[PDB]
């Protein structure tokens, strides 16, 4: 496990180091652990299953 | 006629929860305890009065305590869909868990908490007028379950004295493993249900996996599959004291029938039609056929081989569209094999019983829909091969005293380890003397 | 050719499974350039019914809503799976309803054939309907025709409203619906009429006839009911229902040993088939006489050559397809109509 | 340290025979023959 | 069941407001404190980390010391500081210099009744009290001295509850200070013998993670702190919410430690994954378990492949079948079977948790007692008797008061910590 | 059912881009890797998988890598039109070019990349359950290609194993040239070859120039157009694994038909319907007279003339509406023929396989829309003068050591120049020997 070492002067557009990279990060924004959002939390698994069976 | 369950911990508790949804299906007591309008007609019936009590208003009330140390699992219980059916008394939760120690269930906290499960046990028995015993269901696998389940039985039997105690026990699977623990919970709850219980079935979830994966199609099974797999064997050993039939069984019948000698109790489970949908309607069904299927290894719930042993004794339920001489032809079969073998002292081996209720099927369940089923229950001397194991993980982890200062700093003797472990291996003597054949004794 | 990039037209679909008592769901894929069909689970991505060519599919056929025969069963299309198949069959599926009185029963043979053979309307669902005071205000059928037998008919061809309109317009005493409202409520009128039908039962002097699906592919089934009605028989009981092979089997047993070409006449029921159930006023006038009169000798060449007026000799291609099966004893009256409208 | 292909991830089947904590079992069953002809 | 939490120094207030930020988060608490979320699940069992005000607010169990107010002053001006309790801040007007003797013995001794007397309010205001958490650095100088003073206190005054600690240890390559070694040693020295169960955590391995797997360009604070907040709010989800298989932070100390002296652990969180890879590949119980036993996503620079895993737990939330979990440690225990100590049957504790993370479909946290957190130690112990033989610095801390005999004491007890590791790692059957 | 792409070097990725671009257009998937919006029904078909992966959001992602060592080919790639189809961590670039030079390649540059391509490509192979084969893609005549690819080859064959491996080569023109030092490369390069793969595929840019001119209406071909080609001949070869058809082929079919011996397994390929709009339609284009077309010497990619030698084995792919009565006519005229020759040990010289999809157009390309097209690999003698024209090229050059001490300076001795030219040498005399007819020997 190594850390970077390389001093970068040019921005994201010409092709060297981590352009790719620095273009998604510019494209997003910041960071966060969560993917998506507005989605509402799933039931538990006995809520889930044991409905009230037909009749 | 009434039979009362006990519930203890976390699996005691979910597997009662898919049997209480099963018994409530089969006799059609909805959710909220009544019946419909138009079920009341008919001729005068009883027959749920094993697991339910009538107030007069004609509300349903089941004969059963969910016992916990957490509040989780029973506040689950208690904000579910079942909420009406169940006495608010019912339901019993402590404060905080046993932590995966016995000693901790045993001696600390289960001791404050006894007292209040044997005061509703009390007040259950007291609205009985033919009670024919105990059914416990628990795991042997964590803290509360051990400690609170020994103790308990212990107290009911000495105050309900000769009252028979049948135990459904979920053990540790010999390769899938859940705690680390689990050698010393198991071998010093065994030391305890060694003198305080009539007939031990042992259950594990690896076996009801390999099940589900070849009979049923699932690849991604979960608890609540075997749950309900196990609410249908609870039903189908019950049905004999709940539906007509030709050759019914009471449950003393089991425990006269099973038992050769007083510590061998514990007998191995089977079911027969586990089937898909799909599968159902190109086959037959036939008894014969079912028959055959309870003996194969592959149909068994718990993971043990019998080909390793000799079966002394096999109690064969059947329940559905049964003739008895079906039965017979298939008994003769069944003794014909080679594969088959029982000890020689035991020359009349069976035991049958035929009931005419056929299963039931639950609506979000997996199984097909079948005529006819059959259930054993078996005792047989390869179940000293499960012992065997868990000894010797015992010896292994012992051997360096590996977690033994949590056991003595929550209460116990550091002598009740050797106790314990002194007897399993009397009990292990036991299994290896019983199989010895009688044979050339000139 | 068999390409994958052909066009083609999907469909959500259902079908009654008899052995297991379940219902099953599909996704059907017509390749309408070379006539073949294509079927896969929705459930699991399972295949189901490999690409095989049927001759006897057309492209007017595929209709939501629809119901079509394949390999002996019935399969019903309630659904558009994508959007090609919603802009290529569109415009041509717009669905109206028409209701009939009381009055105009005597000549509704000539009322279809105007539905059907000039106005262009091909329609399946047709039902007769007798219902309450009260049900009949709540669900909106026209106030003149209360206190009377209705008979609804589920159309749908291209600008179905202002066709039906037109309809109205060139025909007296038909209704048609203004409004979508209206389309629903005659709707859940005809499902409910389905759930309960109307026709007389147990009376040993009536007589069922079933249309076969071929007679009307050819747009005559208008005039063999009007030939019917001026014969001197009151019309009582409508349906159109799709029948299965064992429906057919069970129908069709006593014959088992009298039709020299059973499997093909079995075969000849598939499908959409109207029934039809006739009662006299008089009782000096037997109705199954005069049914089979009209209907005449079931081989079309003999019905040809001795009794050119008949039905068959009108509207027959061969034994199999006579167009027409009537009860042939004084017994068989009750049996047909428990058959085919008891629930 | 590799946790091996996808195919390859599933349950073992049990072999009671193979298992490495049931070898004292069998070996006592070998000895418990003749211990019994004495 | 209910924790109290305490933030120590810089590091620890730093982390303790994201920390909060994401409980508040989870359980959809505003800023102002008011409940605005969208299920009951998430109301149940509030009473966990937060105690109810009225009118509808929530206040969060924490308490906040420091030697100098500028990071109280940062996080009350910060955007989720208002939820804070005013009384619950209590600060001196001095601080640490860096040295571990005076945050011990004297402002230490002054500032620390005032916290005990808040910690007792805060402790038997709940019904029922579960353990305490702490997060701090040991490398600093109130956090060390003034976290294990009050650890001491609160080990004199609750006995018989759990001790929990997060903390943030020297990095060998990246220090921040030339004391360090002192700091440290005495830290753990008062560790050792009052905790229950410590997490540690290197600042280069959340660089590594941030570099490696996440690619950011240009990481802050920030980011390591969200790293570590998510993680020590994942160990508690099974006691908040419902699941199939319930733990404990009790059952796991008996399932995690062996023998009381080896309570060391090393932590990690699975799904890691860079904003231009997520597209490309689903959350699945395989690639979860790939990933957490990946020393690149394990949060210490001691590589687990040097030594042996004694136990490990692993806590799944989400919808999720139990077979794959115990399918999946079989197989990583079968394959891999010599990094295993061999004298324990089974070494992997799994848990089941219905709820996931927000935004997440499934995650795993992991918590693991391996043997190569003894090269950490020796590292530490190495540099301390380079500094010590020569008494480098060491003027400070015996001007402040301190006899040289407590760091004699302190060098051999870490030294027996070493090699007790040592001994257990090398341990066999014969 | 899966197949593992791997290209090399600059015409390989090249080559690659228009395949992509083909099994895209072919399937439907769009450039973004999502179905269209108006053609998702909820349900589709498996044949996507021979080449794609789903995630389960339904995006599609496809099994192949691009290795390069220098970056502008992979760079535009990564920002070109397909930036979303590839995952990022599939493309991967060194810093500098291997310079014409097989050497600095194998010895100096490609060692340190070729280990993070092995762990993409088992990466790859772990997410599989039906493997079937390797497919390269690459040129002998360059640096990169030579001593990258045969490194690779080499790793592959040992850690794979029996995992089948087919090339296709672009191997140096007759007259056509672009570098000086071809030659050496492609010798030191075959030397590779022989040993690590099962099949290859040979081609040459004069024939591709000389088909798109005669038969195409082309007055000035480029890359693109060959490029296509070449996607179109993958397609038809890789068809029988994905699309329904009467008779079926698996890429372990092709060995066992093809190789008649270990070392004899260098194929020439040729495609039958490359013809314009405006010729096709003046003309019908049954089986015979494309089945005819393919054993014309106009028809083939590359420039050898099969009169001058004897045919082994021929493997004929039919795609599109084809009957098998019709290719067994077609079959059967050809064997009548004075001017094909097959070894007379070789007595059923033909395998066919028939499909049901036709081939399909791209949206800028030249070829005409076509109902039918077959495609031909075949074994034959005639091969071995290819091998000896760069032998006597290299002759020439290395009788004065022309460029040697570029190759020494990079790492390489003197010695391997002469065991390739052996190697080859030997090749050439293996077809010579396999040629001779058993009657003269008796
Ligand atoms: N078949 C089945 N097994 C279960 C179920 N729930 C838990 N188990 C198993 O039982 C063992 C765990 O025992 P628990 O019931 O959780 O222990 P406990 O009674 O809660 O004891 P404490 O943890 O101290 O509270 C493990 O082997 C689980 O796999 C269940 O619902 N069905
Ligand atoms: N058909 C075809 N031939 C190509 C293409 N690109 C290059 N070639 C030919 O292949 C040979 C050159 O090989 P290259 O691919 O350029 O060599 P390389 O792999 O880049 O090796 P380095 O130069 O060391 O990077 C010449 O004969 C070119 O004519 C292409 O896109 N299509
Ligand atoms: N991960 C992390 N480390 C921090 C943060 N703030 C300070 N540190 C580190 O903690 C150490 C300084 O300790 P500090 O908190 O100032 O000690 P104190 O003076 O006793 O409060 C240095 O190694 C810093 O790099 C933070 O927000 N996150
Ligand atoms: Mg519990
Ligand atoms: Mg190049």
């Amino acid at each position: 496990r190594v850390l970077p070492c390389f001093d970068n002067h040019y921005n994201s557009g010409v092709l060297v180091d981590n352009w790719f990279d620095a273009r998604i990060n510019e494209a997003h924004g910041k960071f966060t652990i969560a993917v998506d959002g507005q989605s509402p939390l799933p039931s538990s698994v006995y809520k889930a299953d044991y409905s009230t069976p037909c009749v | 006629r009434e039979a009362i369950c006990i519930h203890i911990g976390q699996a005691g508790c979910q597997v009662g929860n898919a049997c209480w949804e099963l018994f409530c299906l089969e006799h059609g007591i909805q959710p909220d305890g009544a019946m419909p309008s138009d079920k009341t007609i008919g001729v005068e019936d009883d027959a749920f009065n094993t697991f339910f009590s009538e107030t007069g208003a004609g509300k349903h009330v089941p004969r059963a305590v969910f016992l916990d140390l957490e509040p989780t699992v029973v506040d689950e219980v208690r904000t579910g869909t079942y909420r009406q059916l169940f006495h608010p008394e019912q339901l019993i939760s402590g404060k905080e868990d046993a932590a995966n120690n016995y000693a901790r269930g045993h001696y600390t906290i289960g001791k404050e908490i006894v007292d209040l499960c044997l005061d509703r046990i009390r007040k259950l028995a007291d609205n009985c007028t033919g009670l024919q015993g105990f059914l416990v269901y628990h795991a042997v696998g964590g803290g509360t379950g051990s400690g609170l389940g020994a103790l308990l039985l212990e107290r009911l039997s000495v105050d309900y004295g000769k009252k028979s105690k049948l135990g459904y026990t979920v053990y540790p699977s010999p390769q899938v493993s859940t705690a680390v623990v689990e050698p010393y919970n198991s071998v010093l709850s065994t030391h305890s249900l060694l003198e305080h219980t009539d007939v031990a079935a042992m259950l594990d979830n690896e076996a009801i996996y390999d099940l589900t994966r070849r009979n049923l199609d699932i690849e991604r099974p979960t608890y609540t599959n075997l749950n309900r797999l196990i609410g249908q064997v609870v039903s189908s050993l019950t049905a004999s004291l709940r539906f007509d039939g030709a050759l019914n069984v009471d449950l003393t019948e089991f425990q006269t029938n099973l038992v050769p000698y007083p510590r061998i109790h514990f007998v191995l489970t089977s079911y027969a039609p586990v089937i898909s949908a799909e599968k159902a309607y190109h086959e037959q069904l036939s008894v014969s056929e079912i028959s055959n299927a309870v003996f194969e290894p592959a149909s068994m719930m718990t993971k043990c081989d019998p080909r390793h042993g000799k079966y002394m004794a096999c109690c064969l339920m059947y329940r559905g569209d049964v003739v008895p001489k079906d039965v017979n032809a298939a008994v003769a079969t069944i003794k014909t094999k080679r594969t088959i073998q029982f000890v020689d002292w035991s020359p009349t081996g069976f035991k049958c019983g035929i009931n005419y209720q056929p299963p039931t099927v639950v609506p979000g369940g997996d199984l097909a829909k079948v005529q006819r089923a059959v259930c054993m229950i078996a005792n047989s001397t390869a179940i000293a091969e499960v012992f065997a194991r868990i000894d010797h993980k015992f010896d292994l982890m012992y051997s360096k005293r590996a977690f033994v200062h949590w056991y003595v700093g929550e209460g116990m003797e550091e002598g009740e380890f050797s106790e314990a472990r002194e007897d399993l291996a009397a009990l292990e003597k036991d299994y290896e003397e019983v199989g010895a054949e009688s044979a050339d004794m000139d | 050719a068999r390409s994958l990039q052909d066009p083609r037209l999907s469909f959500y679909c259902e079908q009654y499974d008899h052995i297991a008592h379940r219902m099953n769901h599909y996704v059907l894929q017509f390749y309408f350039e070379d006539r073949t069909v294509e079927i896969r689970e929705v459930t699991k991505n399972r295949l189901h019914l490999k690409r095989a060519h049927f001759p006897h599919l057309n492209r007017d056929d595929f209709k939501v809503g629809s119901s079509l025969s394949l390999l002996g069963g019935v399969i019903k299309l309630t659904a558009y799976a994508d959007e090609v198949t919603r802009e290529l069959c569109g415009e041509r599926g717009e669905v109206t309803a028409v209701m009939f009185g009381e009055q105009l029963l005597p000549q509704l043979g000539r009322c279809l054939a105007v539905l059907t053979e000039e106005c262009g309307f091909v329609a399946l669902e047709m039902q007769m309907a007798w219902l309450p005071v009260e049900t009949a205000a709540a669900y909106g059928v026209p106030p003149d025709l209360v206190e009377g037998r209705i008979v609804v008919v589920k159309c749908a061809n291209t600008n179905a409203l202002q066709r039906g309109i037109d309809f109205m317009a060139r025909m007296p005493g038909a209704r048609a619906a203004e409004s979508v409202e209206e389309v629903g409520r005659w709707e859940q009128i005809v499902e409910k009429a389905k759930e309960q039908p109307v026709a007389i039962l147990g009376d040993p002097n009536s007589t069922v006839v079933i249309i076969k699906p071929h007679a009307l592919q050819k747009l005559a089934g208008g005039v063999i009911v009007q030939q019917l009605i001026d014969a001197g028989l009151e019309i009582s009981g409508i349906s159109l229902t799709n029948m299965t092979s064992q429906q057919a089997n069970e129908l069709l047993k006593p014959y088992k040993g009298v039709l020299p070409d059973f499997p093909d006449t079995m075969r000849s029921l598939m499908g959409t088939v109207w029934v039809l159930q006739f009662v006299s006023l008089d009782e000096g006038v037997d109705v199954v006489s005069v049914a089979r009169e009209v209907c005449g000798p079931f081989d079309p060449v003999i019905a040809k050559e001795l009794r050119p007026t008949s039905i068959r000799a009108r509207f027959g291609v061969d034994r199999a397809h006579n167009a027409v099966h009537c009860c042939d004893l004084h017994e068989e009256g009750p049996l047909y109509s428990n058959f085919f409208f008891r629930p | 340290f590799t946790l091996g292909p996808l195919q390859d991830q599933s349950l073992p089947p049990y072999n009671d025979l193979e298992d490495p904590y049931l070898a004292p079992y069998w070996a006592r069953r070998e000895m418990l023959i003749r211990e019994t002809a004495e | 069941r209910e924790i109290v939490c305490v933030q120590a120094g810089q590091c620890g207030n730093q982390i303790g407001s994201k920390f909060w930020e994401v409980i508040s988060d989870e359980h959809g608490v505003d800023p102002t404190g008011t409940y605005q979320g969208d299920s009951d699940l998430q109301l149940e069992r509030i009473n966990v980390y937060f105690d109810e005000a009225t009118g509808g607010r929530y206040v969060p169990r924490s308490v906040l010391i420091d030697l100098e107010p500028g990071t109280m002053d940062s996080v009350r001006a910060g955007p989720y500081g208002q939820i804070f309790r005013p009384d619950n801040f209590i600060f001196g007007q001095s601080g640490a210099g860096n040295n571990w003797a005076k945050g011990h013995y004297t402002e230490g001794a002054e500032l620390i009744d005032s916290v005990l007397d808040v910690c007792c309010k805060e402790a038997e205001s709940c019904d029922c009290l579960q353990g305490f958490q702490i997060c701090h650095s040991l490398g600093g100088g109130t956090g060390s001295g003034m976290g294990t003073l009050l650890i001491s206190k609160l080990r004199e005054q609750y006995p018989d509850r759990i001790m929990m600690t997060f903390s943030i240890i020297p990095s060998p390559k990246v220090s921040d200070t030339v004391v360090e070694p002192y700091n440290t040693t005495l830290s753990v020295h008062q560790l050792v013998e009052n905790s229950d169960e410590s997490m540690c955590i290197d600042n280069e391995a959340l660089y590594d993670i941030c570099f490696r797997t996440l690619k950011l360009t240009t990481p802050t604070f920030g980011d390591l702190n969200h790293l570590v907040s998510a993680v020590v709010s994942g160990v508690t989800c099974c006691l908040r919410f419902p699941g199939q298989l319930n733990s404990d932070l009790r059952k796991l100390a008996v399932n995690l430690v062996p023998f009381p002296r080896l309570h060391f652990f090393m932590m990690g969180f699975a799904p890691l994954t860079s904003r231009g890879s997520q597209q490309y590949r689903g959350l699945s119980v395989p690639e979860l378990t790939q990933q957490m036993f990946d020393a690149k996503n394990m949060m210490q620079a001691a590589d687990p492949r040097h030594g042996r895993y004694l136990t490990a737990s692993a806590l799944f939330r989400g919808r999720m079948s139990t077979k794959e979990v115990d399918e999946q440690m079989l197989n990583v225990q079968n394959k891999n079977s010599s990094y295993f100590i061999e004298w324990i049957p089974n070494n992997i504790k799994s848990s089941v948790c219905d709820i996931p993370p927000k935004g997440l479909k499934m995650a795993v946290t992991f918590i693991g007692n391996n043997t190569c957190i003894q090269e950490m130690f020796r590292r530490v112990g190495e540099q301390f008797t380079l500094m010590f033989r020569r008494k480098a610095f060491l003027h400070w801390y015996t001007g402040e008061g301190m006899d040289e005999m407590e760091f004699t004491e302190a060098e051999s007890n870490m030294n027996d910590l070493v090699s007790e590791y040592q001994q257990y790692q090398d341990a066999t059957i014969e």
